[PDB]
């Protein structure tokens, strides 16, 4: 008996389903860390981490909600992206898009 | 003795413990508020005899074992923090798991 | 990607089919529904989904909830989900998915700048209970029930005196009104009770009309066929609710006379099982009937071996009675009945009895109503095992119809289920957040009106709010012209319209009773059995088409020696 | 039928010709008189009397009390009677025989469904006192003089500030309008004392034209024949009371010159022994005078052994005095007199010393002047016997004569009588109900304005009233706005046509002092003696008619080591 | 006549050239100036020179002081001087020589019957400290830092909900509201800072015409350079300032860009050294630049042995992070760094770092601002010796820099300067009184706007305040409708202007900031140095203009176990 | 430990209690208030061991005797109640007469 125990039950939650993915190399070109949280529009990173900007335009990190991928200096790796739904509008960031798209 | 708000709210804390204290030594296996004071009172005295943050944080893992309290009681007790006044000042003491 | 349930459950609280332990008793509840899109889920902290763009949207106040409590577990009467609740302007705005409609799917509660955030992954979620049996003896008591998880509190009393002692009445208009102003310093929603023990009607309109939402008829004040019907013939022109202590004496008639003068009238029947007060040995028989709502206290729940020993002594100084008087012990030893007893317990899990209530500090404890009525479920599920409405392998049912006893069928035998009483859009956020292993003991958040009233905090000057020593302290919802703006004084119809809050200068949000004539007993939920029930005038046996009905007493309890200091 | 004595108190407390010690003294009060018809005693409870058609009538809330307090033994200045007390509208309405007088007979307070209950039978009955010698020191000192048993408090201050430390005086009108406005949250009646000393008519009439109800003489602000005919002179025309410390030192004359200097006019002096402050060593002189309203402060009541042993150093620290400044320790020696402070006792006891009072915190305590009072009474009986007014077998006219030094004298002495003071039609309802086991050491309810403000309360959760701990705790009556309806904030007539409460937005109810320049000596009840009193000048030896007064020191007293934890 | 300095000293306090050692640390402060004219200083008490016709004059109060602290020794930015304070409408008068000018020379402070005296010979007086990094977690930490000695708190929060444990955020209007509302039962200075993480200006226009003083920018919303440009832009036309949690995990740039974002636009930028938040590793290289405005937060002032052991599990907590996830983990060690920690104290005596502020409960003690500002001051002194500043053998200018960094500094950072924050004529009469013995560790009194709010309180019931127990209790100053009149609410000018004062119906006195969009690095006092500073990014090392900047940790500080019961 | 109200409310009952038995152990008659402390912390812990209310209510009358006590303090203590956490919840112990 242990108090307010859960019993899971065994098994997999697929998330994100039904959404457009990409995969993209990705390499951090800084001489510090940097580190990105699931919901941040991949194309709007710190300017130090070198990939293909216009491939990761409406996308996000496709990984369990509240997450984070973290880059060492010089670190170098492919990441899967899955695209942002709703009104599909990015407000913020870097202020780079602040509109739809 | 001037005591501020932090004083007489520690007094509180001294006191759950003696209750404790007094029950672990009759034989009893102590409850969940029982074992919290306990472990949280040795914490408080350490810092007064000048121990570092480190030991503490291994010397109150060994105050109680599994055999001493109620059962489902370790798992109701991830860890226990308490601050008190160290040579060096107010510190906080985290003691992960203290109970096994 | 894929998370395995495990660690999904780790991260945001359990899911669809996973089942949940409440505190250290044997009932188990399971995820019925779960209204998040998998991967969409909003958590907060550093580096995590509600920021600026992300999680959090660019709407004004005006089109996002003021809090949001995400990823929390339900558990109400009518289901058991996990959802993410907003809350605006103090009340239920919504249960659904929280986010950002701009690059979220399927958001129904958008999250702003203007929107604060609690954490409930991993927390259960309940609406505030509602006690229907205040004994005003004392302020200190709001403070306690506010602490076990009641948010709402319904009775009467002046103080220490032997009138409240005894009685949950407020006699008066001059004492209404000095409790009615008391009451805008109290930290839960307050409805008050006046004597209704009169045979001339004028004197209870007064009454009502100065602000009560209900008349208390006491035994003490003399519980007869008269009083009786003119409480009764006030209540149904003015919309108020009576609640009924009756004549243990049987010295006006036996219950049967009682139940005549009532005439088919709505009416709530305090602690029915009767050694809180009424006809002995058979005033538990009032349950089989459409038009009463009856009610248990909590010292006789749930029948324990400690139980009886502890009654008589505590009958006598509630009710001011000479020990060394003969017909004052006799009359004390008639209310206590081990077989009416161990009836009550077996009638809350069939649904004959609705509410549960305390009988504050009047053969009652005022901070355990909630942690017995699920002593009681926990007792009758060992004894009794799953009940006949069971769906799957746990026990749902059984907590949506216990869980009804002490929210929302108080709120609608007392005519304020408008207001509060359940999660449900449009109601007073009165919430109570609680961990898993110590469910209807000790919550971790209490939350009124909106704001958090009170909850467990540690060292004042700790460099978090975690460390020891931790214990309840009232928090902002608390707090001067705050509380006013998220506490409830209830009113009748007569008393808003002859403008008795100006005239007191009432400072707390008013609202006012109605529908406390037409409810009946098919309308508690989950709780709407009318048995066929006997009482054995001389074995006091409790029998329900002939069957007899009975339990057995515990020697230990959960809920009990695992969390308390004393 | 017919009821032995014995069960007949047992069961409605003492009747006529029955004794009952106060607490553990050796005092005994003899009931003089009972109000009620054999038979007809009203008692609630389960099956009791008070019941709607028996003890309880049908008259509407305008034509029966609000509170009734049932066989209660009423011990007041004018009498120690057995009665009901009915009260209504926050008052006393009467003193009589309560009931329904549809069926019974020579009904005075009339009981309806508007009446709540307190039962007194078995208990004793006082006014609450009243302390005219408060240094507003710190706030908590109005809990501590209410659980004591006082309800009226009298006195300046300004916080823990070297001026209030030293001198009971509320500073010009910005201190005085903001502890006018901080009285509101005390749950005393409160009225307020400015700094006299000055020699500039204007500087005072500012103060009582700003609140205060009196003005101080403090020596430590100057004691000077030039303040002093100054502040007589203002209060001779704003009809406010003067409160005199004076020159110890005799700097600016002897006693003498200061009686010359107040030129017959009337004034209350503090402390008139000396320890507390005055003329060294004969300023007890002064309780010789007709317009001398004489009191005392505590700690030197009763003449104990060790007494002399404790002031030396309570006098330094209460003065802001150097012991290393001989000046300083001389002057601190010459107050402290053996001789005065043993005659003092047996001036109290003839009635030539007619009040008392505490000097909280500045050579006082202020949760004892009640304890103290009495046990002075102690110490007299012991010592000199009954008084030559005493009538029959028991202390009743010295129980009157002391109980009128804490209630009605400092009533009359600061012009508040008309509102409180005694039990008596029409004043505000400040009743303190005691057990006789705990008389004047421990109340079992202190009443303000009709509302139970303060008692002894045990476990909040448990199921009654009575369980350990039991300490007391704040009740409705002291409870926010219903405080306010509840307490009065005395003025100067002046202020109170000025507009002060409007314009300071005062919440609580107001009152006005009036009578305070028509009092004398000769209307202080049963204490007007005006003995041809002298001191010795070198051996302080007090004589009156030549006859040496003195008393010998208590090794033990009553009301002391029984009843308190330290 | 002639009395030795010894003498002189033990009855007046010292005088110019006397030396006095702060609390236990080995900081000497030497009196500057005396104020006074030797033979004609003012003493209160029996038989002293504050008297009628002496030390006390006949004016009328409106030429005269409400209130004067005399023989202090004020310790503040502008000097360390021994003088007479007079305090007049709760606001400061004068500093100068108090008396009577009818018999006295010199008299700048007039003393007359509606003046109260503090005697505060022997003590130091200081402002009341300035916390602007307030998480209103609960409202106990009101008194908390109270005691400690601080009067004014700039932060935000809603209670212990989840965004506010992590941001100093009071989300939106319905929150604001709510917050200004409850701020009123409160005995400290306060002003609100909002939500500032949003890409929308009118989000933000809202909520600071709702009533905040300010916007929170914290990365736990989302520290983007969208977001800090919209808050900055917004700030900017409001005349509110902007305070910065930057984003630690460079997410969307280095300190470079966030430091580009703002675009030379001032801001206040929390824990600058970067443990309570900030780019890894170098957001400390903020303090460089003229329009940053940087603070430190508690916890890590001053470096000692068990520092770093302590930070990573207060880390985790105050930011919701889960120690099982790896990226969780390692972006709270990198926050961690021995290097800047070290730093952080020099940078503190250099003037580099211009404020100390709490942080509370979000990793920071609320009750330690000052204790840790002068621990790090004595650190300091012992590693590095004197400044060179520093004229004389004693530590004056190194206290007048340290003592700038809790008072006027935030004072002027948040635009509240012309209201708090020093001792200079005209600002509210905030002032702490300390023994030299117990300087930064516990105040003897602590006054608000001319009251005494807060003091060590002795046995309620004594015959005198001193004995024991002693404890700090809330006094008159802490009461009702006098705490409203003797604290501030700020409001922003568009708060002030739209009539939320009147809307929200708060009542205390308001004040309006001002001036946040102007003051620079150049005009924090004695705190103006922008070095050339470097953060290496792998080994983490802080050089100013090459030079490796560094401290040893200590292992016993002073101000710790000689006064703390735990 | 999330003390309640209650349970904080007790720990004054039991500091009392600390008292008395210091006292008591001197070898002095108490008083009122030390006698029920007393009593009342005896009955809580009999509680805590799993004692039934039944013989609690008698052991109480054995805690002290009419010579530990002084005069009167038996007549001013005609009973004593305390409730407590029994193993199967709150439960009041009343003891009439405890000090003969
Ligand atoms: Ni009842
Ligand atoms: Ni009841
Ligand atoms: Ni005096
Ligand atoms: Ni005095
Ligand atoms: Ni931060
Ligand atoms: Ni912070």
């Amino acid at each position: 008996m242990i108090p307010g125990e859960y019993h899971v039950k065994p098994g997999q939650i697929a998330l994100n389903t039904g959404r457009a993915t990409c995969r993209v190399v990705v390499e951090n070109h800084g001489d510090r860390p940097i580190q990105v949280g699931s919901h941040y529009h991949f194309a709007e990173v710190n300017p130090a981490l070198k990939f293909d900007r216009q491939q990761a335009a409406g996308y996000r990190l496709n990984i369990p909600a509240g997450t984070a991928v973290r880059f060492e200096p010089g670190q170098k790796r492919e990441v899967e992206l899955v695209a942002f739904a709703g009104h599909r509008a990015v407000f913020g960031f870097r202020g780079e898009v602040m509109g739809p798209l | 003795m001037e005591l501020t708000p932090r004083e007489k709210d520690k007094l509180l804390l001294f006191t759950a413990a003696l209750v404790a204290e007094r029950r672990l030594a009759r034989g009893l296996k102590l409850n969940y508020p029982e074992s919290v004071a306990l472990i949280s009172a040795f914490i408080m005295e350490g810092a007064r005899d000048g121990k570092s943050v480190a030991s503490l944080m291994e010397e109150g893992r060994h105050v109680l074992t599994r055999e001493q309290v109620m059962e489902g009681v370790p798992e109701m007790i991830p860890d226990i923090q308490v601050e008190a006044t160290f040579p060096d000042g107010s510190k906080l003491v985290t003691v992960h798991n203290p109970i096994i | 990607s894929n998370i395995s349930r495990q660690a999904y459950a780790d991260m945001f609280g359990p899911t669809v089919g996973d089942k949940v332990r409440l505190a250290d008793t044997e009932l188990w509840i399971e995820v019925e529904d779960d209204l998040t899109t998998y991967g969409e889920e909003v958590k907060f902290g550093g580096g995590k989904v509600i920021r600026d763009g992300m999680g959090q949207g660019q709407m004004l106040a005006a089109d996002c909830v003021d809090l949001v409590l995400t990823n929390a577990l339900i558990v109400d009467h009518w289901g058991i989900v996990k959802a993410d609740i907003g809350v605006k302007d103090g009340r239920i705005f919504a249960i659904g998915k929280a986010g950002n409609p701009d690059i979220q799917p399927n958001v129904t509660i958008p999250i702003g700048a203007a929107t604060e955030v609690i954490a409930a992954e991993g927390k259960i979620v309940t609406a505030g209970g509602i006690d229907t049996h205040i004994h005003w003896i004392c302020p200190q008591q709001a403070e306690e029930a506010l602490v076990s998880g009641v948010t709402t509190m319904v009775g009467g009393g002046t103080g220490p005196a032997a009138g409240t002692h005894a009685t949950t009445c407020t006699p008066g208009p001059w004492y209404i009104s000095r409790m009615l102003q008391a009451a805008d310093s109290l930290p839960v929603n307050i409805g008050l009770l006046g004597k209704g023990n009169v045979s001339q009607p004028d004197a209870l309109r007064e009454q009502v009309a100065a602000g009560v939402i209900g008349l208390k008829i006491h035994e003490d004040w003399g519980a007869t066929p008269a009083a009786i019907d003119c409480a009764l013939t006030v209540a149904d022109e003015m919309d108020i609710q009576v609640a009924l202590h009756s004549d243990t004496l049987n010295e006006s008639g036996f219950v049967e006379d009682t139940l005549a003068a009532i005439g088919g009238r709505t009416i709530h029947t305090f602690h029915t099982e009767g050694a809180g007060g009424g006809h002995a040995p058979d005033i538990i028989t009032a349950c089989a009937h459409p038009n009463i709502l009856p009610s248990s206290t909590n010292p006789t729940l749930p029948y324990t071996l400690n139980t009886i020993d502890e009654h008589l002594d505590m009958l006598m100084v509630a009710h001011h009675l000479d020990p060394d008087i003969a017909e004052d012990v006799a009359f004390a030893e008639s209310r206590i009945r081990r077989e009416t007893i161990a009836a009550e317990d077996v009638l809350h899990d069939l649904g004959a009895f609705s509410l549960t209530s305390s009988d504050s500090q009047a053969m009652g404890r005022v901070g355990e109503v909630i942690l017995r009525t699920w002593q009681v479920a926990h007792r009758m599920k060992v004894q009794r095992g799953a009940l006949a409405e069971e769906t799957g392998d746990n026990d749902n049912f059984r907590v949506k119809r216990y869980i009804a006893k002490y929210t929302i069928n108080p709120a609608l035998t007392h005519g304020i289920a408008h207001e509060v009483g359940s999660i449900e859009v449009g109601k007073l956020a009165d919430l109570v957040v609680w961990s898993p292993a110590f469910f209807g003991v000790k919550p971790a958040t209490v939350i009124k009106g909106g704001m958090i009233a009170i909850a467990p905090m540690g060292d004042i000057n700790a460099s978090i709010p975690t460390p020891q020593p931790v214990h309840y302290r009232p928090m902002f919802g608390a707090l001067g012209s705050a509380r006013h703006h998220c506490r409830l004084t209830f009113l009748s119809q007569a008393a808003a319209a002859n403008g008795v809050a100006e005239r007191l200068n009432l400072r707390s949000a008013i609202a006012v009773v109605k529908g406390c004539r037409t409810v009946q007993k098919a309308d508690m939920v989950h709780n709407s059995l009318q048995p066929n029930i006997t009482v054995d005038a001389q074995t006091y046996e409790v029998r329900v088409d002939g069957e007899l009905i009975t339990s057995e007493p515990a020697d230990v309890l959960p809920m009990a020696q695992r969390y308390f200091l004393f």
